[PDB]
DNA sequence: TTCCTAATCTGAATTTA
DNA sequence: TAAATTCAGATTAGGAAT
């Protein structure tokens, strides 16, 4: 879907 | 009036005693 | 006023018909009720007595009436233990996450004493209570009476007791042997004890696990961050609820370079599992039907368990911080060091669970360190979660090893299960050590006056003379066998996983069949391979026997006038300083050599010759890893992972394997329903 | 009763790759 | 800074001598 990869 | 009281087989892991 | 006794006497021989040995103390007659400053007190009535200078008041159920040979007026009462007369003492101020000990819920006994009437004071009424019945109907009926009783107390094993899959968490698991012991007894006696889950801040003793255990979740994580994930894997199985990503790993709370809070690992679409990262929840906002789909199946494969989820739980938590061998401990308070306080978070997380078994192993320094202060709290939270709980010291010798390692465990067992016994030794055993005074008559063991004939106490040979010679350094962790078994013990440690009822790989052999594994010894430097070189391959030869090297007035170590400082090759001298001066110069441990007659108290997890006496019989090298792991009874198949340290370390950290073993048939037993009665020990059954 | 002695899932300070 | 090497305390149970 939708994240973040920090 | 006075005190009341309130009050062992021994192991063997070895092959003797 | 004068105690009088009441009524007409008993009949003369009913009376002995009910009290024989009453007729040390002898008696003319019996009745049945007597008054004492205007109450009249009958027989199995409650009572208070009066006790010494600040002692409390001791509590009693009348079970004669009867005036003495000597013309006393006596009565006798079996005594209602407090909470604190138990050997808890001192913890019974603890408390576990809310539950506190109740000062009206004593601990019935039969511990008997004869005192006078002039001792009893006021009657108290104690009720039974049944935990199997509606729990708000034991409410009304606490508050109807002084005090209550739900379970028993027996001095021996310190035992509270009342009056077919199931699931196994290993929470210290290190490489597994308690939980593998374990679900071996267990499959014996017929149940289907797994291990579902295991959880050990070391690396390579998460790997043996998996390794020997592929279907168990094994978590690479310390304690407190699984109960606190547990906690919030609750919540999210109560809601259901940069790039892209095609599916979530796992979960976890906090860790190493963390904060507290829930992380996931994260496959990005795209990216191989390489590029699979860590990630914290607030970041995954934008993902929530993929944390639907993860939580949902987890629940329903139950990777991590709800409470209730988990039948038994078993614990080795770190004895690193209350051994006699870390000379650095704080008795004033123990609950100080992280690794002692480790305890208490086992003990949390049981309470969190509430789990059906409960089994801490330790050392026998925890009933001695700070006069035990962590070992009875450890009961104490037992006992004060309802728990019926047993207390037993248990020596692995004295089941098939050539090593006296005692060890204490404590079972737990809910009010709706069986307590379970503690299996008598099978084996004679070399005893090395001495048991604690305070806690006799908590050692597994049978009483002097009757021993069956037991299989002969193991020695060394029985354990090392099948195996192969290595030299100091071997590189290899498979190898093969040198030639058949010798003994019967090496014959039953080289059984394959069926003939051992270890499912873990279902049917048909499993890996490393016929293998010899980890049969590597530490591998010393050149200097003190050298100085085992120069080691006589004798009984009894140690350090002594170097060049230089006497033996003085009172069994102390000189160096010897005539022969010069002996030089070893490197410009480090042969005979090292500290082994001069151990233990005031009178130790036979440095470099010494052990032989195949003699035992080994404790495999530790260092295996440096410097302080003990772990050289090989004939060999110039240490006692390998898998010898250690045979001192210890781990079967040839279960094959270690890591350093040679630290597969050391894991061996040593380990729980006997034949004594969780015969622990894991009596916890089937007890769990089946296959129980004979009151007895806290068990005769196992041929195995 | 004397001393010893044996025994304790090892840890920390220092020195050296 | 990490890795390797060197040294080391506090109690307590039992065991032989006498
Ligand atoms: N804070 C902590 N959290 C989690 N595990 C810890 C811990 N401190 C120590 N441990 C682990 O506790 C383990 C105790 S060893 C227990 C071995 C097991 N009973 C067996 O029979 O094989 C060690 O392996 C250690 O890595």
């Amino acid at each position: 879907q939708t994240a973040r990869k920090s | 009036k006075q005190t009341a009281r309130k009050s062992a087989p021994r192991k063997q892991l070895a092959t003797k005693a | 006023h004068e105690p009088e006794f009441i009524g007409s006497p008993v009949a003369a021989d009913e009376a002995r018909s009910n009290w024989p040995k009453r007729y040390e103390l002898k008696a003319r007659c019996h009745y049945r009720s007597a008054k004492v400053d205007n109450v009249v007190y009958c027989l199995g009535d409650d009572v208070y007595v009066k006790a010494g200078e600040n002692e409390a008041d001791y509590i009693g159920r009348i079970t004669e009436f009867f005036e003495g040979t000597d013309q006393c007026h006596y009565f006798t009462c079996r005594w209602f233990f407090r909470a604190e007369d138990t050997v808890i003492n001192s913890l019974v101020s603890i408390s576990v996450d809310g539950h506190k000990h109740d000062p009206r819920r004593v601990f019935l006994s039969e511990e008997k004493n004869d005192n006078v009437l002039d001792c009893i004071i006021s009657k108290v009424k104690i009720v039974h209570v049944d935990p199997n019945m509606d729990p708000k109907a034991k409410a009304q009926l606490i508050e109807s009476c002084d005090l209550y009783y739900d379970m028993s107390y027996s001095v021996a094993y310190s035992t509270f007791a009342n009056i077919r899959t199931a699931t196994l968490l290993d929470l210290y698991s290190g490489c597994g042997g308690m939980s593998t012991g374990l679900c071996l007894g267990a499959a014996l006696s017929g149940l289907k004890l797994e291990t579902r889950w295991a959880v050990d801040f070391n690396s390579f003793a998460c790997q043996s696990l998996k390794y020997n255990h592929p279907q168990t979740e094994v978590r690479n994580e310390k304690a407190d961050e699984f109960l606190a994930l547990l906690k919030e894997w609750a919540v999210l199985c109560k809601k259901y609820v940069e790039f892209v990503v095609e599916k979530l790993v796992g979960i976890c709370y906090g860790g190493s370079d963390r904060e507290n809070g829930i992380y996931f690992k994260v496959q990005w679409e795209g990216y191989g599992p390489e590029e699979d990262t860590w990630e914290p929840i607030d970041n995954l906002s934008d993902c929530p039907q993929k944390i639907r789909e993860f939580v949902q199946e987890g629940h329903k494969r139950k990777i991590l368990p709800l409470p209730g989820d988990v039948d038994v739980i078993c614990g080795g938590p770190p004895c690193q911080g209350i051994s006699g061998f870390n000379r650095y401990r704080n008795r004033d308070e123990p609950l100080k060091d992280e690794k002692n306080k480790q305890m208490v978070t086992f003990m949390d997380i049981v309470a969190y669970l509430k789990p059906k078994y409960v089994l801490m192993e330790n050392v026998v320094d925890i009933l001695k360190f700070a006069d035990g202060y962590l070992g009875k709290y450890a009961l104490s939270c037992l006992v004060a979660m309802k728990y019926q709980a047993r207390l037993g010291m248990m020596v692995a010798g004295c089941y098939g090893l050539p090593q006296f390692r005692m060890r204490v465990f404590l079972w737990g067992a809910l009010s709706s299960m069986v307590l379970p016994k503690y299996p008598l030794p099978t084996y004679d055993v070399v005893v090395r050590g001495g048991a604690p005074n305070a806690f006799s008559q908590c050692m597994v063991a049978y009483d002097e006056t009757q021993k069956p004939s037991l299989k002969k106490a193991l020695l060394l040979g029985d354990a090392i003379s099948d195996l192969p010679k290595v030299q100091n350094h071997q590189p290899n962790d498979v190898m093969e066998y040198g030639g058949s078994p010798k003994t019967e013990f090496q014959r039953y440690i080289r059984l394959s996983r069926k003939d051992m009822l270890d499912w873990s790989f279902g049917e048909g052999a499993g890996p490393d069949e016929g293998k010899l594994l980890d049969h590597q010894p530490l591998r010393l430097n050149n200097d003190d391979y050298e100085r085992v070189q120069q080691i006589p391959v004798k009984k009894g030869a140690n350090f002594r026997d170097l060049k230089g090297v006497r033996v003085g007035a009172n069994n102390i170590v000189e160096w010897d006038p005539e022969i010069e400082r002996v030089k070893l090759s490197s410009g480090k001298p042969l005979v090292p300083d500290y082994a001069m001066s151990f233990i005031k110069g009178k130790s036979l441990k440095p470099f010494g050599r052990l032989w195949w007659d003699e035992t080994v108290p404790t495999v530790v997890t260092r295996a440096e010759p410097h302080n003990q006496v772990i050289i090989h019989p004939t060999q110039a090298r240490v006692l390998t890893i898998r010898e250690n792991a045979r001192l210890q009874g781990f079967p040839d198949y279960y094959r270690l992972f890591g350093p040679i340290k630290e597969k050391y370390i894991q061996v040593g950290n380990a729980v006997a394997v034949p004594v969780a073993r015969a622990l894991g048939y009596c916890l089937g037993q007890a769990y089946l329903g296959e129980s004979e009665g009151s007895d806290p020990l068990y005769q196992l059954p041929p195995s």
